[PDB]
């Protein structure tokens, strides 16, 4: 079997302003194989009501995911991605930056 | 141009039980259906509103299709694992996708049936849709005994015809999204690097479809140096994003301009700091 | 909507 790292993009669905709703989003793309954990943390601590899209791949075979929850922004709060796969000796945590 | 696919991804579990099988289908970038054989329903369901109009006979129909399929991908795994001389000890994959393209004349244009084994390619009927791309002795073996049974012609009686007529039907019913395009929303920021340079980034918004061109100039000269482009991502209401960033010496932030070319804006746009 | 007979890899 092939094995393909996980590329991460981790954002907001809409231009984010403090206290207004919108979506954090996670998007794991360029993998293999399929099983992977994908989890989205509010200042290191995991978010319960996270929903994620149905399983496709691209051209290549690749697979991609977009894994998402409602959030309202503020000042202090941090967000990330935390993603693991076969392809990593530990899980990879991305940031959610402003931009981006 | 519009396109109909259907992707098929099975995942054998070699602890306990069947294979999870995960079937979704788009039109262009807009998936319409999925199956998914660990959720509740066990029946192909709607993913978009304007596929919910259809009646009982098409969910009947497309779900005893569908699981049809589930089948055929878990034989296809025993299969395998036999061919390449694997053991029952490992998970593996199978992926398959198929469908049609047509024109800006709504007829058909191309037609598409390719397999991956655990992420390789396996087997591809070929543009002509009366010929096989074999990858391996493995898949070659499948090419034998599908031009005995004559299958590419019986793909190529779907592919010519019903799926285009499939498509035709959706691209009608779904018209006021499926036929719209959502030009991007575009603007720029500016990133303060050191006291000498900042970073210019270009965003693209809202957009659909998902194919999209962002390009940077000095001058109105293409630059590819020093430029970063992120993949396009989807942005979860089935509209996409993208960005394009540029380096440049702080004070000639005037020089540069962001360019973007998209199905949904007539002429090409441009942005300037 | 699907093709109605998805061929089997092993025939």
């Amino acid at each position: 079997m092939i094995q393909r790292t996980p590329k991460i993009q981790v954002y907001s669905r809409h231009p984010a302003e403090n206290g207004k709703s919108n979506f954090l989003n996670c998007y794991v793309s360029g993998f293999h194989p399929s099983d992977i954990e994908v989890d989205l943390l509010k200042n290191g601590e995991r978010i319960e009501k996270v929903e994620h899209s149905d399983l496709s791949f691209s051209k290549d075979w690749s697979f991609y995911l977009l894994y998402y929850t409602e959030f309202t922004p503020t000042e202090k709060d941090e967000y990330a991605c935390r993603v693991n796969h076969v392809t990593l000796s530990q899980p990879k945590i991305v940031k959610w930056d402003r931009d981006m | 141009s519009h396109s109909m696919r259907y992707f098929f991804t099975s995942v054998s579990r070699p602890g306990r039980g069947e294979p999870r099988f995960i079937a979704v289908g788009y039109v262009d970038d807009t998936q319409f259906v999925r199956f998914d054989s660990d959720a509740a329903s066990q029946r192909m369901e709607p993913r978009a509103p304007w596929i919910e109009q259809e009646g009982p006979e098409y969910w009947d129909g497309e779900t005893r299709k569908v699981k049809a399929h589930s089948q055929t991908h878990r034989v296809d795994l025993g299969t395998l694992r036999g061919y390449y001389n694997q053991s029952e000890a490992g998970s593996h994959t199978v992926q398959r996708m198929y469908g049609c393209d047509v024109g800006s004349d709504w007829r058909f244009l191309r037609g598409y049936h390719q397999y991956a084994y655990d992420g390789k390619d396996y087997i591809a009927l070929k543009e002509d849709l009366r010929s096989w791309t074999a990858a391996d002795m493995a898949a070659q073996t499948t090419k034998h005994k599908w031009e005995a049974a004559h299958v590419a012609e019986q793909l190529r009686a779907y592919l010519e015809g019903t799926c285009v007529e499939w498509l035709r039907r959706y691209l009608e019913n779904g018209k006021e999204t499926l036929q719209r395009t959502d030009a991007p929303k575009t603007h720029m920021t500016h990133h303060a690097v050191s006291d000498h340079e900042a970073t210019l980034r270009c965003w693209a918004l809202s957009f659909y479809p998902a194919e999209i061109t962002l390009t940077w100039q000095r001058d109105g000269e293409d630059q590819t140096q020093d430029t970063e482009l992120v993949e396009t991502r989807p942005a979860g209401d089935g509209t996409f994003q993208k960005w394009a960033a540029v380096v440049v010496p702080s004070g000639q932030e005037q020089r540069y301009t962001c360019h973007v070319q998209h199905e949904g804006l007539p002429k090409p746009l441009t942005l300037r700091w | 909507g699907l093709l109605p007979e998805l061929p089997a890899v092993g025939g």
